[PDB]
């Protein structure tokens, strides 16, 4: 059959909110950390240098 | 939730006790009542 008689697999994905915390927040970043200077530390509760 | 392993026969021990955190659950819900299970 032609193309537009072929089967294509097709996933819906429906984003939506409910009344609570949004557990799904997407991956989060990482970087390398150091010792003894000067830094600027975004840790997950807070910023800080 | 803390084990607190001493031995009062049968009321709550004298001792001061440190409850300390253990699971954190999301649900949104709220609960108003509850009940214990045997």
């Amino acid at each position: 059959n032609g193309v537009g008689y072929q089967p294509y697999r097709v996933v819906v994905l429906s984003f939506e909110l409910l009344h609570a915390p949004a557990t799904v927040c997407g991956p989060k970043k990482s970087t390398n950390l150091v010792k003894n200077k000067c830094v600027n530390f975004n840790f997950n509760g807070l910023t800080g240098t | 939730s803390k084990h607190t392993p001493i031995n009062l026969v049968r009321d709550l021990p004298q001792g001061f006790s440190a409850l300390e955190p253990l699971v954190d659950l999301p649900i949104g819900i709220n609960i108003t009542r509850f009940q214990t299970l045997l």
